[PDB]
RNA sequence: GGAAACCAUUUUUAUCGCAUUGGUUUGAACCGGGUAAAAGUCGUAACAAGGUAGCUGUAGGUGAACCUGCAGCUGGAUCAUCG
RNA sequence: GCUGCGGUUAAAAAGCUCGUAGUUGGAUCUAGGUUUACCUUGAAUAAAUCAGAGUGCUCAAUACAAGCGCUUGCUUGAAUAGCAUCAUGGAAUAAUGAAAUUAAUGGUUAAGAGGGACAA
RNA sequence: UACCUGAUUGAUUCUGUCAGCGCGAUAUGCUCAAGUAAAAGAUUAAGCCAUGCAUGCGAUUCAUUGAAAUUGCGUACGGCUCAUUAGAGCAGAUAUCACCUUAUCCGGGAUGGAUAACUGCGGAAAUACUGGAGCUAAUACAUGCACCCCAGCGGGGUGCAAUUAUUAGUGUUGACUCUGAAUAAAGCAGUUUACUGUCAGCUGACUCUAUCCGGAAAGGGUGUCUGCCCUUUCAACUAGAUGGUAGUUUAUUGGACUACCAUGGUUGUUACGGGUAACGGAGAAUAAGGGUUCGACUCCGGAGAGGGAGCCUUAGAAACGGCUACCACGUCCAAGGAAGGCAGCAGGCGCGAAAC
């Protein structure tokens, strides 16, 4: 079937290659995943020496992660921004590593306020719904307050971050290979990262 | 200048959203240095720089192990790969005398060697396929 | 003269290769049609079918009818001409006869005063020829 | 081939193991194991040549399947277990002890031991490394993993493992000025003092020793097996104290 | 929730069709070359100044060898000829 | 025909010259009183076969055995020799590199090699 | 044993070949006291094959010691042949800091429901064909028995392996994005003995079976350097071709494949093409020395099982004494269907000079 051999290719020097023998299956290929968003469907694959692989054909949630806070948290694929490979990928929104993503930001502005005690970017307007009171206005001993007070003095987050967070919709990028692991694990962009896939997408969008 | 490509390239084993550093302000990147071995010192070029080269030898992720062998660059015309020619002898019995043979063995050459051109002496440290050919990486150039 | 330099390896390796071809016994044995050529095929010996008796006369100063015979081989379906050796013996021989024939000696060439046959007989209907002769065996 | 090999032509048999040519098609094949399959011996072949116990290879199953050899401590019911170098070999029944020794030539011998020299054995550190939970672990040449060791203890030393109690019991380390065992290469069977080392830094870093007779010779690190401290051999040594005697002196030995 | 037939599509792709192309072998009217073969026909080209010295290259012609023109060579039949 | 052939007449010097690759290239640096190439020595280097040590298979080709006491045994042989890589030492030969505040500051000679100039 | 002899002429000396002469391989003629070792359908037809054999042996025993059957393990080794094959394959050195592993070594981790044998009912001309009905087991199948966060009173989480990201720097290696230590989620499907026989005196000791993690060993896949036939009536070749980035696939690296981009890569130091009556090597014949020729063939490596292709099972196969199809060629049919692969041993036919 799908063969990996390197005959049947040309020499350096643009040569013709004898076949040395039928194909082997030690060097066989497999099916791409092509893995795309939706419903959570991840099928088992038998690989050489009894182990396996997780070829995920359709995923929705992806358990990403912050770094400049040091953090982790499962949020939900919402759709597909960039892909450095093809535009074909991003329209049939193809989850593939390396691919920019547009994930749910509640997961992290929850952690983010949970752990600081601190809004985040709060509308300028509106009223904390309970849930947000739950966390945010609850009232415990100063014993426990000491240790907010001291998380609080580093707790600037970028003003690039913070436009993102406003939309709800963070940019992140899929640092796995849904095909072989069978998740779509990423990081949250920030930084010259950031700023360089947010112009990408908004050249292509204008052009 | 170091991102001029479809995607952002960054050394894989530095954090450059550090809480600490960012709050800082601090605008040095860290760079990442694998100290090759074997008696090699990293150039000046690979250690102060910014190109960002996966496959360089101290600036990528390519261990260097097997075979060390030096060459004369042939061409380079290639993007970040250069052809080495290597010259030697061989004895044929029969005849009692030599016969001159080459052979020309493509290798990555770092941007860190920037000034590199055909005559130079190079020498070149054997690593995993890079390529369909490349299996070679410059280590030293000797001019 | 030959080049005597320390590095031409490569120039005396190439003339010796080169003029090998100019060598009647290395061409022969290296050309690639000799299979195709060779009645024979490169065997020592070759059985085939007797078409007819034919008289060849001696090569001068010599005078004689030498006995020979027309076969045509079973491997390929080559004709050749065969000698049938001793005296009376090319009575032992029938049309239609399944004879061995080998070489005649020389490898290819003629022999003595016989012009342009380069095989002889050794057997005639399974029997050998020299057996016949000598009224060890008789015709089956 | 599609797959593993399970036979060993006889022609194929390590040399040393000194079969007759024409003893059959095929030869005992070692399972892996402790030692390599050059440079080991099956103990098959150990009952059927070096002690003659066994007539034929039914009847070392015969004797190895009645649970009467030890090696290491531990009792080997397979007849393709490989024992090599440096093994303790008991038969408890005929109350024998033997230790897996390399005569000068390069071949196994029998070298009968005490119980005192039976409780121990020395080791070659192949490695020293942390395994998961952040504990200590060193790696012999012969397989064996020991946990805690003592810190320092580093490659290539000897460590003195005690068959009884399974515990390290004093290292010697792989310096200048050392009994040193040569293992491989041509100078297998031979014994020395350490003298001169060549450090290659990407290849095989390369040992001179000088034995007892003044003669020199060198070999690669890997062959090299330290047997004790400046010139006292932890363990005995057959009958030569692995002085390679040269072809004249051995026929005039002779006679 | 598991699941057989079945349907659709992707991939590996045997095999069959034309078509093009490479390599081997081979029929054939007829037209020629070579060689071999005791005693065929025609002449006399060459070997002596071989009876027109021989030969090289070239061109033309003639039953055939060959002849002739032009320029060379001596492997010539002259190592030489008097100022 | 490398060792090791032949080319006037026996087969064989291109009609002649220019010329790239190839091959080959003058002498010269411590005598006296940085790189290579090369050589020496080691390391790594399956048997069977070949060479070769031992050993009355009755000899031999083979084979790898066996030989001693006395019984519960001792001692044995199954040797040794047989491009590339690494290291060590040697510095002739052959290539290759260096310079156009003090110091001798730094350019071998000019081939009965070659080129160019000048004379008549 | 570093060797020659006959033959051109009326005679001579040369050049030069032919012939003789020594060994070996194959075939063959004539002929062969007893014995001892011992090659042997390679050459051509990797042509075709009648018939026999060549792969079978802990848990589960209501049959009669152990049948039958269900499990488990093996059948990927061993045997054969040399068609293909000329950076293929092999030999020596050498990486895998780019990887995968059953068997073997060292460390560490007394639950329920159904199915066969068996009984019974059947179909088919015909297979090692099978559908229903009634029981019944397991080593089959299923289930499984000091630091972080919130809050320092107290609550949670933290086994091995594993995905992604981040923190400090407990061993190593020439060097590690390796190995250790931490932190965060999450899903991941693997794993931390409901086994056999038990023995000794509530306390002990074993065999077996199952089972992952780490390191070895053994095996394998790939990578690097050097060498390895003839040919110019083959001089230019190459377009996934050479490289870059991002991905996909794989056990893993890699134009292995895809998207975008650049125009590269080999070559008179012989590329590219063609031929080979070409598997490579260890080696064999001959043999002063230097060599010439050969090597299908018992050992090592590779390849194939009529030609291709595809895959199941598995630790391991692109297996063929496994399956699936097409091509070529066969076999049995009651014409509806069912099958086959001796380049295993022995035999047969063809082919041949040539082999039980």
């Amino acid at each position: 079937g799908i063969s990996r051999d390197s005959w049947h290719k040309r020499y350096k020097t643009g040569a013709t290659q004898p076949v040395p023998h039928k194909k082997r299956k030690f060097e066989l290929g497999r099916p791409a995943a092509n893995t795309k968003i939706g419903a959570h469907r991840v099928r088992l694959v038998r690989t050489r020496g009894g182990n396996e692989k997780y070829r995920a054909l359709r995923l929705d949630s992806g358990n990403f992660s912050w770094a400049s806070e040091q953090t982790t948290r499962k949020t939900r694929i919402v759709d597909t921004m960039y892909n450095a490979t093809n535009n074909e990928l991003v329209r049939t929104k193809t989850l593939v590593k390396g691919a920019i993503i547009s994930v749910d930001a509640a997961p992290f502005r929850q952690w983010y306020e949970a752990h600081y005690a601190l809004p985040l970017a709060r509308k300028k307007n509106a009223k904390l719904s309970e849930e947000d009171n739950a966390i945010l206005n609850k009232k415990r001993s100063h014993h426990t307050m000491k240790k907010y007070t001291e998380r609080q003095k580093t707790a600037a987050v970028d003003a690039l971050l913070i436009e993102q967070f406003n939309t709800g919709r963070l940019l992140a990028r899929i640092s796995s290979s849904p095909g072989q692991v069978g998740q779509a694990n990423g990081y949250i962009l920030e930084g010259k990262e950031l700023d360089f896939y947010l112009r990408k997408i908004r050249a292509k969008k204008a052009k | 200048s170091e991102q001029t490509e479809r995607a952002f390239l960054k050394q894989p084993t530095v954090n450059l959203n550090n809480k600490a550093r960012i709050l800082a302000g601090s605008k040095k990147t860290p760079r990442y240095i694998r100290e090759v071995g074997l008696g090699f010192k990293a150039p000046r070029d690979a250690v102060e720089g910014t190109y960002i080269d996966k496959k360089c030898p101290w600036a990528g992720n390519v261990p260097i192990r097997g075979m060390i062998l030096t060459g004369v660059v042939l061409k380079n015309k290639m993007t970040r790969t250069i052809v080495v020619r290597r010259d030697y002898l061989h004895y044929i019995k029969k005849y009692r005398r030599y016969e001159k043979r080459h052979k020309n063995v493509p290798a990555h050459c770092s941007p860190a060697f920037r000034d590199i051109h055909p005559g130079d002496l190079v020498t070149i440290g054997e690593c995993r396929p890079l390529s369909k050919t490349v299996r070679f990486n410059v280590l030293k150039v000797n001019k | 003269g030959k080049p005597k330099g320390l590095c031409t390896a490569r120039k005396l390796k190439t003339h010796r290769q080169e003029q090998r071809w100019n060598d009647k016994r290395y061409k022969k044995a290296h050309i690639g049609t000799r299979w195709k050529s060779n009645p024979f095929g490169g065997a020592s010996h070759a059985k085939g079918i007797v078409l007819e008796k034919i008289g060849v006369e001696a090569k001068q100063p010599n005078s004689a009818i030498r006995k020979c015979v027309r076969v045509q081989l079973i491997k390929n379906g080559k004709k050749i001409t065969a000698f049938v050796p001793n005296d009376g013996c090319l009575n032992f021989v029938e049309e239609n006869d399944e004879v061995l024939v080998s070489g005649f000696g020389r490898s290819g060439h003629a022999v003595g005063d016989i012009p342009g046959v380069r095989f002889k007989i050794v057997k005639v209907a399974n029997t050998s020829l020299i057996a016949l002769f000598k009224g060890k065996k008789e015709r089956p | 081939m599609r797959g593993p090999k399970k036979h060993l032509k006889r022609l194929a048999a390590p040399s040393h193991w000194m079969l007759d040519k024409l003893g059959g098609v095929f030869a005992v094949r070692p399972n892996p194991g402790p030692h390599k399959l050059r440079e080991s011996l099956p103990l098959s072949l150990f009952l059927r040549n070096r002690l003659k116990y066994a007539l034929n290879y039914t009847e070392a199953k015969k004797i190895l399947t009645q649970r009467v050899v030890r090696v290491d401590g531990k009792v080997r019911t397979c007849h393709k277990f490989p024992t090599g170098f440096m093994d303790v070999v008991a038969i408890e029944r005929t109350n024998e002890y033997f230790r897996m020794l390399y005569d000068t030539k390069g071949r196994y011998v029998v070298h009968r031991i005490q119980a005192a020299e039976a409780d121990f054995k020395l080791c070659k550190v192949k490695s020293v490394r942390t395994v998961n939970k952040g504990v200590p672990v060193l790696t012999t040449t012969d397989g064996r993993t020991i946990r805690y060791p003592d810190p320092h203890v580093k490659v290539n030393d000897t460590i003195v493992f005690n068959i009884s109690t399974q515990k390290i019991t004093d290292s010697v380390k792989f310096e200048p000025g050392n009994l040193a065992y040569v293992t491989g290469g041509r100078n297998v069977g031979r014994v020395g003092i350490i003298g001169h080392r060549e450090r290659l830094p990407g290849a095989s870093d390369i040992i001179h020793i000088k034995d007892s007779a003044g003669h020199s010779f060198a070999t690669r690190i890997s062959n090299v097996f330290v047997i004790g401290k400046g010139n006292k051999a932890l363990v005995s040594l057959p009958t030569g104290a692995g002085i390679r005697l040269s072809i004249a002196e051995e026929r005039d030995k002779r006679m």
